[PDB]
Order: structure tokens, then sequence, then C-alpha cells
């Protein structure tokens, strides 16, 4: 058995961390006080859940997480929340003052002075690992910490663990639930710096989730709680393979292998269904074939884009619940005809599937209704380059007047890191075109 | 804790500062004796931003009261919450400053500043994570204008990585003490362009008009004008004194409001104009707030474009209907926003309304129509300086005509910079 | 439409379904940049304190 | 009141759709690059579809269909009919795709008499292949108009709204070479305003070379004992339906974050046996002169105001 260390950076990474680790506890039956009755090997084991949890002699199951935030306010709520007894006080790391929505202030200025402590706190986890696989890093594109400190951490992690896999869950920035006009700046900047250090990055567009919460849970003003509890389900589907008995996606290297042929193109589009309101009185439970068709509607993607207009390089289907393969290859067979699904010529048109028979867990009292079957599709499609185009235009509008640049330079950055980072994104946009369209 | 140090300098600075503490102390439950008698802990959650704790667990404003004559300060002390203030934090001299910038900045002011910075220093060192400083002052007199900007230069020297924010009242012929007001204010604006991160331009012309042809007051006192300043200052600091989805602080406000380091003079706005039991509906807050008639700075914002905007609605209202109504007036008036700063209008909601209003909206706008203000002062300035009139009051305190030409020159640049972004 | 590596077990199943076939920087380099930024910060601050020092000697001359 | 921008300035017909829009007192125009619009009238080439439908509180509509060039670029139009099963199909000329795919090999399997045509005309392969672009058979026996013995093509305008309702404009145009028809010498072989406004007497047997619908029906009646509906328009409606129902799943904006409408120009040939043929589809068509008012208004009615309501002349297909 091989361990995985999760790293939550900034407000978004920490609050989504909370959403995931609560769900992991509900799924593996771990109580808020760390105890796990079903776990009979006290104080150790090489089970699948031990990939994410370590165990103390007194029987407590302890996340292999580290939480980092340049200000204390948000990790402080973990420090006192329903799962205070879950983490080692040393696992929750907070600074004095945050990065004030400034990439360069999270990377260069404030970043340089907590980086050695965080690596030392991560090291104390790596040392508890008999064969560590690598890291799952959670952060916003838009925060100053989330973008700036994370790319400082992703730099040193390639240095202190060059032979370890690094996966990203990235919150992409959306106006109708956002916090700073300069989020496009921090977005491009951190993506340029972090690219070669991440092997696989799952991008969650906050506008996608927000609209999904509006349309499917009929919530007028979705909270961060609404947003994060749904993000958890998708992260739980993606990680389930690492924490549970299975033969698909069983280590972080398998995510690179199965979803990432071209290494710069490592942003698999996630789709998820069904999202069903728990205040929906009468609800007709949907079928295997129904929830697999949903995986091809834009309105269920974690990034709004039109995959009919690019080419697939890989597709993975992860079901949770009452699903059998017969149900699945039937539904696939029919969808293959009626939908535009075009792979690249040098890739096999096919699906790797996985079924965990445990149906999805929901936070008791939360807004998601429990269902008997759900699916998460992970398709490396080139239509996700739409989200780069969008970000890169917003960056182009401001940077042509140098608006707000002075706040970066003020921290020691040079205007050149701006045009270097945007020249990198212009290449990444071109790679996607070399792979997805014909003359 | 991200504490703020508040400083009020001069006559206008100490009367509006005094009203500010009256207003927000009521909003925070703190009675005139410094004791807290409120009902929610939302009042106490972020209360250390502007208050230090006491021994009797009372609350004392992190406020320094500065003047070059005592006339206003003993009046503040005798006024409403006068005894709330730390008694050592009253720093003052006796000679006055004579509505004369040079006396505040160079002669009389320099004699008193070190003692002011000793209180700054004492107040600053207690702070767990001081964000910076908030100065209230007028620009047309002598203490608040001349000494005020001298304090700002020193504070920047001692604390160059803290944020400097000012509330700065602009002279106007319509509400005027002396004719040298354009001289004093041109000199201060040069200091403020260089040494503040955010300045709120409160124009005395705007406060007068609002008071005349809207609040239907035929002869408005300074207390009528300062009532309007109380309300804007409360609203412009709501996101700082109260918890929310927004973690607003001075540094984040500047990062998001100021694309260019010199263009950091904000036009504030307010609705409804108090001086009423039918609360305003969210489309009324929105239409009024953006009306020319609700700006505290006396520029028609239809004459130039908004670089950035930040608005807060206070009350219990349809969060969604705010978003609906905001995005409406933007896309009915998109001719007055810049197309090259994506998502430059930002909105917030706060469930706690201020006293006596169920629905209110404060607006902070970084508009290029604020060049109308600096043009107005620059015209009044040149009208005298071309004949070197009234200059003797300044050359008798050490200043050269040179220092004036430069301040005239640097402010006409400011007006040029603002003009080049109106067209882009 | 073929099916390969069907994998059963107690927790579920996994398999593959084909529809058609086909035709790092060092620590020192980090420390460099991270310190060439702190120098740029310190330079900018020294220029600030120099312009302020000149204001003092103007305040002293007036 | 609604918001629209204009980004193909020299568009014959959408210039007039943009002008009628202002004139209703309910549509404010913006600069090209202002992103807060309800309605784009986008670029011919490289319209940025990936940036549509991402403005909170903004319903956005665009006058093009992402993916509609499958039908209009004659290269991919042939590939579409050859590759798509819904198009077995015996109303498209025999066509081959060739490069300076491609299909030069089986291009000659049918060569035992053969005369063809190509641009983007000859009877021997060499004369045209030196252009080192598609290759079609030439309609050697077209229908002729008398007196004159004239060729002509048929332009039908077709509008598809955001819901994929297919609207055929009631009014069409014949565009005839108003000179007799021969055999070889290349003037009346290409009959429009691209080998007739410069090379070819420019408006002899009718007006503007534009014989409109009412006249042509009348000719068919007296000259052939049939009508334009029976002999021709049925086959046209069949071809319009077939093409657009074919690509509908590739380009529909039913469950998309923005919505598309688009106006098309189909061009047909009729032979002497009164059979109708598709020549090519035009993604950005210009209208015939006298019809602009009726059609440019019908756009705004069913494509524009349908989505953005305010305070027939088409045939549904
Ligand atoms: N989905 C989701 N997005 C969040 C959450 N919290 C913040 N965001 C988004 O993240 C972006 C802001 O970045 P933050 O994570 O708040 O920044 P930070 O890492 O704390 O960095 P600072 O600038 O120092 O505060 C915006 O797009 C927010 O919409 C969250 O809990 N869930
Ligand atoms: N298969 C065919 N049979 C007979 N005539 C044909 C023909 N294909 C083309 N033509 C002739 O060519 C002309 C049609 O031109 P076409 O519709 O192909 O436009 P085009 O090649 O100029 C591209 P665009 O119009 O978009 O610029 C007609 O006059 C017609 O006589
Ligand atoms: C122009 O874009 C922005 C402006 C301010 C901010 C935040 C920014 C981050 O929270 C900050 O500070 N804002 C803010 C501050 C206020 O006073 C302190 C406000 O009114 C009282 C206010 O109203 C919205 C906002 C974020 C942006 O993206
Ligand atoms: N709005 C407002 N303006 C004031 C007030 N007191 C003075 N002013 C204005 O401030 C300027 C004079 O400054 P003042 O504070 O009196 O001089 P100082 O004490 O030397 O700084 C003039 O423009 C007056 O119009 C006040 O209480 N409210
Ligand atoms: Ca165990
Ligand atoms: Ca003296
Ligand atoms: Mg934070
Ligand atoms: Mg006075
Ligand atoms: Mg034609």
């Amino acid at each position: 058995m091989r361990e995985c260390i999760s790293i939550h950076v900034g407000q978004a990474g920490v609050q989504i961390g909370n959403a995931c680790w609560e769900l992991y506890c509900l799924e593996h039956g771990i109580q808020p006080d760390g105890q796990m009755p079903s776990d009979k090997t006290i104080g150790g084991g090489d089970d699948s859940f031990n990939t994410f949890f370590s165990e103390t002699g007194a029987g407590k199951h302890v996340p292999r997480a580290v939480f980092v935030d340049l200000e204390p306010t948000v990790i402080d709520e973990v420090r006192t929340g329903t799962y205070r007894q879950l983490f080692h006080p040393e696992q929750l790391i907070t600074g004095k003052e945050d990065a004030a929505n400034n990439y360069a202030r999270g990377h260069y200025t404030i970043g340089k002075e907590i980086i050695d402590l965080v690596l030392d706190r991560i090291r104390k986890l790596a040392d508890q690992c008999t064969g560590l696989q690598g890291f799952l890093v959670f952060h916003s594109f838009g925060g100053g910490t989330g973008s700036g400190f994370t790319s400082l951490l992703m730099e040193r992690l390639s240095v202190d663990y060059g032979k370890k896999s690094k996966l990203e869950f990235s919150i992409y920035p959306a106006p109708q639930v956002s916090t700073a006009v300069v989020e496009p700046y921090n977005s491009i900047l951190t993506t340029h710096t972090t690219l070669e250090h991440s092997d696989c990055a799952f991008m969650v567009d906050n506008e996608a989730i927000y609209d999904i919460c509006r349309r499917n849970l009929d919530i007028e003003r979705p909270t961060y709680t609404n947003l994060n509890r749904l993000i958890s389900q998708i992260v739980s589907s993606i990680t389930a393979s690492l924490r549970f008995d299975g033969a698909l996606n069983v280590d972080l290297t398998e995510f690179q292998t199965n979803l990432v042929p071209y290494p710069r193109i490592h942003f698999p589009l996630a789709t998820y269904a069904p999202v069903i309101s728990a205040e929906k009185a009468y609800h007709e439970q949907l079928s295997v074939a129904e929830i697999t068709n949903a995986c091809f509607e834009p309105a269920n993607q974690m990034v709004k884009c039109d995959p009919r207009h690019g080419k697939y390089m890989a597709c993975c289907l992860l079901y949770r619940g009452d699903v059998v393969p017969k149900d699945v290859n039937a539904a696939i067979a029919t969808i293959k005809t009626k939908r535009s699904i075009q792979f690249v010529d040098w890739c096999p048109t096919g699906f790797k599937v996985g079924i965990n028979y445990q149906p999805p867990t929901v936070v008791p009292g939360g807004d998601l209704a429990k269902v008997q079957r759900a699916v998460c599709m992970l398709s490396n499609t080139t239509a996700i380059a739409e989200a780069w185009a969008r970000l890169d235009h917003k960056f182009d509008l401001m940077y042509a007047k140098r608006a707000f640049v002075h706040w970066y330079v003020g921290e020691g950055m040079e205007e050149g890191e701006f045009s270097e980072a945007r020249e990198d994104m212009a290449a990444l946009e071109k790679d996607y075109e070399e792979v997805g369209v014909d003359s | 804790m991200r504490e703020i140090v508040h400083i009020q300098a001069g006559q206008c600075g100490n009367q509006i500062g005094a009203k500010f503490w009256e207003v927000i102390s009521d909003e925070h439950g703190i009675d005139p004796t410094g004791s807290y008698h409120g009902d929610s802990d939302l009042q106490l959650e972020r209360i250390n931003v502007y208050y230090n704790e006491a021994t009797g667990n009372k609350y004392v404003p992190r406020a320094i009261l500065v003047d070059l004559e005592p006339g206003t300060m003993d009046s503040v002390r005798s006024g409403p919450f006068g005894q709330i203030f730390r008694p050592d934090n009253f720093v003052f001299g006796q000679s006055g400053a004579g509505n004369n910038w040079a006396k505040g900045h160079y002669t009389e002011g320099a004699e008193l500043v070190d003692s002011v910075l000793d209180v700054v220093r004492k107040e600053s060192e207690s702070c767990d994570c001081l964000q910076g400083f908030q100065l209230t002052h007028s620009l047309g007199g002598g203490t608040g204008s001349g000494m005020g900007t001298l304090l700002i230069s020193k504070i920047r020297e001692e604390y160059p990585d803290r944020i400097m924010n000012t509330f700065s009242v602009m002279p106007s012929p319509k509400v005027s003490d002396t004719v040298v007001e354009p001289y004093n204010a041109t000199l201060s604006v040069h200091q403020l362009v260089e040494n503040t991160d955010e300045t709120y331009c409160i124009d005395n012309e705007a406060l007068y008009d609002i008071c005349f042809r809207t609040l239907k007051l035929t002869t408005p006192t300074y207390g009528d004008l300062n009532h309007l300043v109380s309300a804007t200052m409360s609203g412009v600091t709501t996101c700082l004194r109260f918890p929310g989805q927004l973690n607003a602080d001075l540094r984040k406000l500047a990062v998001n409001m100021v694309p260019f380091p010199r263009l950091h003079f904000f036009m504030p706005g307010f609705a409804p104009l108090t001086s009423q039991y039918r609360a305003l509906t969210v489309p009324e807050l929105t239409q009024q707030m953006f009306d020319s008639k609700n700006m505290m700075a006396a520029c028609d914002p239809r004459h130039g474009r908004y670089l950035t905007v930040a608005a807060i609605f206070r009350g219990r209202m349809s969060m969604k209907e705010v978003d609906e109504q905001m995005l409406n007036v933007q896309n009915k008036n998109s001719s007055y926003f810049v197309e090259w700063i994506p998502n430059n209008v930002k909105t917030a909601v706060c469930d706690i309304p201020p006293r006596g209003l169920k629905m209110s909206a404060t607006f902070i706008g970084n508009s290029t129509a604020i060049q109308e203000l600096f043009k107005r002062i620059s015209e009044q300035f040149t009208a005298m300086f071309r004949r070197k009139a009234f200059l003797h009051w300044y050359t008798g305190e050490g200043m050269d005509e040179m220092e004036f030409t430069e301040a005239e020159s640097n402010m006409n640049d400011l007006v040029s910079e603002y003009q080049q972004y109106q067209d882009a | 439409m073929e099916v390969i590596e069907l994998n059963k077990c107690t927790s579920g199943q996994s398999f593959e379904v084909i529809l058609k076939p086909p035709s790092d920087p060092s620590l020192e380099e980090i420390q460099k940049k991270l310190e060439a930024a702190e120098e740029r910060r310190k330079y900018q601050e020294a220029e600030l304190l120099k312009h302020l020092a000149e204001k003092r000697e103007h305040e002293r001359e007036v | 009141m609604y918001t629209f921008v204009v980004r193909d300035e020299n568009s014959s017909v959408y210039a007039e759709v943009s002008r009628l829009l202002l004139a209703t007192g309910q549509w404010k125009r913006l600069r090209k690059d202002n992103p807060r619009f309800n309605l784009m009238l986008g670029e011919r080439n490289r319209l940025p579809f990936g940036r549509l439908g991402h403005e909170p509180g903004l319903v956005q509509l665009v006058n093009y269909y992402r993916g509609a060039d499958k039908l209009c670029r004659k290269a991919s139009l042939v590939k579409l009919i050859k590759t798509s099963p819904e198009l077995s199909c015996t109303w498209f000329p025999e066509s081959y795709v060739i490069y300076p795919t491609d299909e030069r090999e089986v291009f000659l399997a049918a060569y035992n008499g053969n005369v063809w045509i190509a641009k983007s005309i000859s009877s021997e392969a060499s004369e045209l292949l030196d252009f080192i672009h598609v290759i079609q058979k030439y309609l050697e026996k077209p229908l002729l108009l008398e007196p004159g013995h004239r060729k002509f093509d048929i332009r039908s305008w077709v509008l598809v709204d955001h819901l994929y309702n297919i609207y055929l404009y009631r009014e069409g145009v014949l565009r005839t070479s108003s000179e007799p028809y021969n055999s070889a010498d290349k003037t009346c072989h290409l009959t429009n305003h691209c080998i007739q406004k410069e090379y070819s007497n420019y408006g002899r047997y009718e007006e503007g070379n534009e014989m409109f619908f009412e006249e042509f029906n009348q000719y068919l009646m007296d000259a052939l004992n049939t009508t334009l509906e029976n002999s021709i328009l049925l086959q046209i409606k069949h071809i319009i339906r077939s093409c657009l129902m074919c690509i509908e799943p590739a380009i529909s904006t039913k469950h998309l974050h923005y919505q598309s409408f688009q106006l098309f120009g189909f061009d047909f040939m009729v032979d002497e046996e009164l059979k109708v043929w598709l020549i090519e589809v035009n993604g950005a068509p210009a209208c015939a002169q006298k019809l602009y008012a009726e059609l440019c208004q019908g756009i705004v009615d069913v494509a524009i105001s349908s989505v953005f309501p305010l305070a027939s002349i088409f045939i549904k297909l």
C-alpha cells in the first residue's frame, strides 16, 4: 500500500478540503473524533483507506493532509470545528497577513518566508509513508495565496520529491461568485509557473458549479457550502479509486497514464450526474443509461465548453452504486451513434470504466439528495481550451493598459514575467489547436 | 487582527471624525462611556479594527486627535462621545495655523508632529497586525491640510509598508472660509497623489447642493454637511467593521480599486439621502446611488468613465435582486464603464442596516470624472497665482514660488492622466 | 464494440470498452529568482527613503 | 431594452438587421469588443464562440452556428455527403476532393462520356489538375428558358432559429445568364455575377439577370404545364431538410450556454427532366436587391425578437 498526501492552499483549497475530508469520514465511517469502529486492525494497516488516513495507537484515523493559509481566519475554523479532534495541530498552518489577492505577494514576498516551514511540515508526513505516491494539491487560481504560494510550493516539491506525482484540483475564476478584479492575472501567472510540476490538473469553473447549484438544486444564491459540497462529490468520485478496492486508477501514476498522453495538455474535463435536490419531494430515480447520457451535456460539465467541437484523447467513466457493466455498454452503444464523439486519430475510441458498488454518500441535512447510482466522466477533450481562451482574453484587456501591474512590480516581479507567462499560455492554446482541428 | 489607526487633524477633520465615531459606536453597541450594550456578536466580531479593549473590558477608539489650536478639541471632548476617547490621544498646540498650509506643513506643524507620531507609535505597537492608517481632514485650511499631509509623509517614512487611506474634504466657493483655499488644496493634492493609497474625495460643493436641492434645506450648516459625511464614512467602512463573504481590508481595497498608482481618488456615493418610514426598494437604491445627485464629490459621472466601482447594500433584501438591478443599470449605462477591466463593478450585501434606515447603499467609485474636481481647483489656483496674489502669507513662512509652480504642474498632470483613460 | 480487462472484486467492477483503434529547475535556480525579487523590493524601498530624506532637508530649509 | 454589437461591418443583410434594430427604440448598439451584449452579429471568419454565454445575467444570441461550415466550405460539404449515413443520395452531383482524402485514385473508376467542372471547366483531366478545390460533373443537360435558351441557378434563403426551426424564405431568385446556351468557350457555363458583371448585354431577356419566383412559376405553367411547387420546390424543401437535419446534433444550441441562429443561402440547379440539384451552401449569403426589406425584417421577427421580445413570410420545414 502506497500513501497520498493532500495539501490545501488558500481559502478555496482549505474550505474544499473541509468538504472532502468530511465526506471521506462519512464514506469510510470515521467519526468526528477520529475513531473507526469498522477498523479492526488498531494502530496500523495497509488497507485502501490507509492511503489517505494514518492511524494512532489509541485508534484515531488521521488525515494525511496539510492545510496552509497565509492568514489564520479560515484554517482557524478547522481548528475549532466539528472535526477539531481529527487533525494534528501541526497539520494546520496559518500565517499573519494574507497575500491581498496578489500573486507576486503570495509567491515572492510573503511566500518565501513560510515555504521552508510548510515543506518541513510536509516532510513530517512523507516520513510516515512506507511508499508515498505523491500529492493532491487544492487551491484557487484566483487567490493570492492560492495562486502564488501554491506555485512556490509546486516548485520546491519537484525538488524535494522529484520522483513523486503531483495532482491538482484547481478552482477557475468566475465573476458571479468571485472576489477580485485581478483574478485573471493570478490565473495566468500561477498556471505558467505550475505547469511542468503538475502531472494532472482537474479544473473546476466556479460558474459551472454555481449554475448547476441554481438549475438542479433550485437555489437562488448558492453558498460556498452548496458549491463545495457538490465539488466534494466530484472529488470523491475521482479519488474513490485511491481509497477503495479497485483495479482502475489505483495510483496517481495511473491518472497520468490513463488521461494524459500529451503532458502539457493535462486538464481533463469532468462531467457529473445526477445532481438532485434533497428538497425535491417526489423524484424519479434515473437509470444507468440516463446518467451516462448526461455526461455529454455541457450543462453538467465542471467547465462550460462544447466538446462536440474538439477531439477526445481519453475518457474514463466512474460509477458509484447500482450499476452493472451490461447496463453500461448498452448505454454507450446507443450514445455512440446519436452524439458527436470524435477521438484523435492516434488514440483508441473507447472508455475505461469503473464501478464502486457503494452508492454516493451525502452530508446529512445538506442539499444533495441521496441517489442509487451516479457517474463522473473524466474526458481529456481539447474543448477545455475554451476556458484558456476566456481567461487569456480577460488578461489581454487589462494588460494592454498595464492596469494593476504596478501592484505586482511593487513586490519584486518584473513586467517580463507577465509577457513570459502569457506567451506560455499562447503556446498552450496552440498545442490544443494542433490536436483538435483540421484544415 | 488587522487594526486600523484613525487620525483626525484640524477643525474639519476633528468634527467629521467626531461624528464618525458617534455613528459607528452606535452601530457597534458602544455607549458614550465605552461600555458595550448591544444584542448581536456581529457587533463585536471585527470590533478590534477600530477599537482597543479596556481594563474594564470597555472599548476605546484607536483614534488620535490632532490640532494646532484647542478650540475644536475641547468641543469634541464636551460633545457626545467626547469621553470615549483616550485622553492622552489628544495632541494639540496653541498658536493655530491661520488657514495656511505652510504653517501646518513647515513651521507650526513641524513643531507639533513628533508628539503626534509618539501617539501613533504607541497606538501602532499594540496592534497585532496593523493594516494602516485612516486620516480625516480638510484640504482648504491649514492644520488638516498642511500638518495633515506632513503627518502622512512621516507615517509613510516610519511605516512604509502600511496602507495610508484618507477622507479629504475639498474646498468650494459655496462653502468657504478664506480665498487661499485653492492654494492650500493644490499643495495637499500633490502630497496625496504621492503618499496615499486610497483617498475619498468629499467635496463641500456636493454636500451643499445635496443639502440644498434635495434634502430641502435652504441654509445648510456644517452639521448638515457632516451628517452626510457620517453616513458615507459609515458605509465606506461597513465591509471593514463587519464580517462577510468579503474579507475586506484596506490593502485588498486598494489592490482591486486602483489600476494605476496615482489614480486613487474615489468618488463616494450614498442612498437614501437622510436628513422616513418607507424603505427604498432595491431598484431605488440602485437608481439613486448612481444618480449624479447622490455623489459626495460633485462631478457628473456621465462626463467620464468608471475605472472601478465597489458597492454595498445594507439591510435585509433580495441578494439576487441586487445582482439583477446592478447588472441592469450597468447594461443601461455601459457608456460610462471601461470595457477593458473585466468585472470592474463589485457588489456586497450586509444584513446589519445603520440606524434609522432599513435599506441603504454606499458606493465607492474610481471614476475619471474626478478630473472635474482637480480642474476646478486648478482654475481657482491659477486665477490668483498668475498675479502672485496672497502669496506673501506663504513666502513669509519659507516657501518659494517654485514649490507652487510644481504643485500646479503635478496636479495638471494628474488631470491629464485621468483624461487619457477616459478614452480607451 | 469489444470489452477487455474485466476486473471483479468485492467492492465493484472495472473494465475497458473499445469502439475503434488508432492510426526540473534546481533549488539554487529557485533561490536566485526569489532573491533577485527581494533585491528589486529593497532597491525600490531605498529609493523611497532617499526621496523622503530629501523632503526632510527641504522641510529644514523652509 | 436589449444590447447588441456588430462585428462583420460589410455584411449586406445584417447591416440592415442592425439598422432595423436601432429603429425600434429598444436595441442599443455597442462597440465590437464590449462584452456585455445580448446579441452578436459576428465575424465571417474566426467568430470566438468560446467566449459566448459567460456573462452573468446576460442572455446571448449570435447570428452564426458553430459547425455550419461543414455545409458551406465545398471541401467538407462533399466529405459530409460521402461520410454521413443520412445522405446515402442522388441530388448531389458526383464530386471528388483533391489536393495540390484525397480521392484521386477512385476519381477515375467512373471515366468510361465524361465532362466535368472545377473551381473554389474542362473535359480532359489534365487541363484543370494543373491548378496544383473540388471536382464535380457538369450539368450537361440543364433546363432552358425560352426565348433565350438560358441556364440559371436558384437561390433560396433559409433561416434557422435558436430552436432549430427551419424557415424557407417565400421569395427566391433565379439568376440566369441572359445569353443562349452552347457546348464546346466559357461565359454562359458560369451564370451569376462572377462571370457576368465583368465578362458578360448584362440584362437582356429579363431584369438584372434576376427572374423572381412569381414569373418563373408562370413560365413553368405555360411552358411545361406544371408549377414551381410541384416540379421544383418540393425537391428543394427535401434537400434543405436533409442537410440541416443531418448536422443538427453537431451544431444545435438547445442545451448550450449561448444560442445560435443563422441565415443560409442554398443554390440549386434544375436539369431538363425537371430534377433539382444542390450546387453549394452559403454560410454568409447576400440577399437579392428588392427582397431585403421583407427578409431582413423576417430575421428580426423569428430569429432575434423571438428570444428578446419587445412591447407569415416563411415556410416551416
Ligand atoms: N468553489 C469555491 N471557490 C472559492 C471558495 N473560496 C474562495 N473561492 C474562490 O477563489 C477565488 C478567491 O481566492 P481565495 O481562495 O479566496 O484566495 P486565498 O488563497 O485565500 O488568497 P488571499 O488572496 O491571500 O486571501 C475566487 O474565485 C473565489 O470565488 C470556496 O470555498 N469554494
Ligand atoms: N454541377 C454543376 N452543373 C452545372 N453548373 C454548375 C455546376 N457547379 C457549378 N456550376 C456553375 O457554377 C455556378 C455556381 O457557382 P457556385 O455556387 O459553385 O459558387 P462559388 O464557386 O463561386 C463559391 P462562393 O459563391 O461562396 O463564393 C453556376 O452558374 C453554375 O452554372
Ligand atoms: C472593483 O473590484 C473590487 C473592488 C473591491 C473588492 C473588495 C476587496 C476584497 O474583499 C476589498 O477590500 N472590497 C470592498 C471593500 C469595501 O469597503 C471596505 C466595500 O464597500 C464597503 C466593498 O463593496 C463591494 C468592497 C473586490 C473587487 O473585486
Ligand atoms: N464638510 C465640512 N467642511 C468643513 C468643516 N469645517 C471646516 N470645513 C471646511 O474646511 C476648510 C477649512 O479647514 P479647517 O478645518 O477649518 O482648517 P484647519 O483647522 O486649519 O485644518 C474649508 O474648506 C471649510 O469649508 C466641517 O465640519 N465639515
Ligand atoms: Ca487499520
Ligand atoms: Ca511656534
Ligand atoms: Mg484567505
Ligand atoms: Mg476654519
Ligand atoms: Mg450562386
